[PDB]
């Protein structure tokens, strides 16, 4: 939903998004997945989450 | 942010490739790829901003 949300604003190629307001009940709803070793950005949070 | 390089090519992004606001029904074209050295273009004369009163 977050990706589709930022896609809704940045989809037309207009209005570059920045700054995200989250809710505490929605911060935990996000998965704490992290990029593997193979790809770059290794050891970096894939989502805002709440555990980091 | 729109990537500037893709597989060793030069990538530029603008609303001219389809001409969404300028054209009316839109061409529907999403991309134009090729040897852009084959197209010769230039300003034979380029004026600055002129104020007429």
């Amino acid at each position: 939903d977050l990706v589709k949300a930022v896609g809704l604003i940045a989809g037309a190629g207009l209005q570059v998004p920045n700054g995200v307001a989250l809710d505490p009940a929605f911060s935990f709803a996000l998965s704490t997945e992290v990029y593997p070793k193979g790809s770059p950005l290794a050891g970096q949070p894939m989502y805002p989450a709440a555990g980091f | 942010a729109g990537l500037d390089n893709w597989r060793g090519l030069n990538v530029g992004a603008s609303s001219t490739v389809s001409g969404a606001p300028e054209m009316s029904p839109a061409s529907g074209v999403k991309a134009i790829v090729g040897d852009f050295s084959r197209v010769h273009w230039g300003f034979q004369r380029n004026f600055p901003i002129e104020l007429i009163e």
